[PDB]
């Protein structure tokens, strides 16, 4: 988990702000909207990424484009990329970054409001945050689905399948007959209810702690190109202060910047291990850490 | 709602 600072420059000064609005506000909770980038230090390989034995395996497989392997037409039409992937990526294969702790410590010190999250890789969950408090909006291989006419199915018939050598003879819905896949969102599907219903709560919540507590939303490693999650920080109360840990700007924070936007260009294991050092939640997160 | 996963 070891990190280091992504340049010369220090973000301590700026962590220290998010820090002390917490310690102005000891009542009141965060909101984070996550992607990616929190998930780079766990050792995941980039389906996008030419170095990765992912991507090549992909491609000698006739992918297109890495994207096709979140397409249903292209699923339907060859499953094998897919389930290619699903078997390197498949949840459990890796663990929780620092920051995924984080969320975690987060949710001990009940200061954690709700984590928004647009990856597939469940390390939220794995590390620890509650049921109640993730919002996966894209999905999790926690549950099987039939493409066809919905039928719902446990997720261990999909994984056995994983593990033969070679996979065929892909798993197929015993009411209708069309291919079942993880309970993942593909480009083009629609996002889980959930997301919407969460969301729509959470902006009322956020609104009312604004005429008091004052709440606080942290959007981190996300490129906030991929839609309806990327409608999300555009649509935080201007009163409501938002925070960028991401290597780049991007999105909202680009395009229409905030007075009170706090941008900060730094590693998001580096930006937890910074923050919890001006929290001063050392303890409590050694804690977490080595059990 | 948002509409379905895309880009842009
Ligand atoms: N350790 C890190 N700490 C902070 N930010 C990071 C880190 N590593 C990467 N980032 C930043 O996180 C962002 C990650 O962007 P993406 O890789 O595009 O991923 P994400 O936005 O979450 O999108 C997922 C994409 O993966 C596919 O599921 C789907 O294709 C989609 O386009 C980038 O803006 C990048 O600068
Ligand atoms: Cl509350
Ligand atoms: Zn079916």
């Amino acid at each position: 988990m070891a990190s280091m600072s992504v340049s010369t420059a220090s973000t301590e000064m700026s962590v220290r702000k998010i820090a002390a609005h917490m310690k102005s506000n000891p009542n009141a909770k965060v909101i984070f909207m996550v992607g990616a980038g929190i998930s780079t230090s766990c050792g995941i390989p980039d389906f996008r990424s030419p170095g990765t034995g992912l991507y090549h395996n992909l491609a000698r497989l006739k992918l297109p484009y890495p994207e096709a392997v979140f397409d249903v037409d292209f699923f339907q039409s060859d499953p094998l990329p897919f389930y290619t992937l699903a078997k390197e990526l498949y949840p459990g294969n890796f663990r929780p970054s620092k920051f995924h702790y984080l969320l975690k410590l987060f949710q001990d010190k009940d200061v954690l409001k709700r984590v928004y999250t647009q990856n597939i890789d469940t390390l939220e969950r794995q590390a620890g945050v509650k049921d109640d408090l993730i919002i996966e909006a894209h999905g999790s291989f926690a549950h099987c689905h039939c493409i066809g006419c919905g039928k719902v199915y446990p997720p261990q018939v999909f994984k056995s399948k994983l593990a033969e050598h070679p996979i065929k003879d892909f798993v197929k819905c015993d009411v209708c007959g069309e291919l079942v896949k993880p309970a993942i969102v593909f480009f083009g599907e629609d996002l889980p209810d959930s997301f919407s219903e969460t969301w729509l709560n959470d902006s009322e919540w956020l609104r009312e702690k604004i005429t008091t507590q004052q709440p606080l939303v942290i959007v981190v490693g996300t490129s906030l190109a991929v839609y309806p999650f990327a409608s999300l920080p555009e649509e935080i109360p201007r009163k409501v202060k938002r925070v960028l840990c991401n290597l780049e700007t991007v999105g909202d924070f680009k395009a229409n910047k905030r007075p009170t936007d706090l941008i900060v260009h730094q590693y998001s294991d580096e930006f937890a291990e910074q923050l919890v050092e001006e929290l001063g939640w050392q303890e409590d997160f050694e804690k977490i850490l080595t059990a | 709602k948002g509409g379905a996963k895309r880009h842009r």
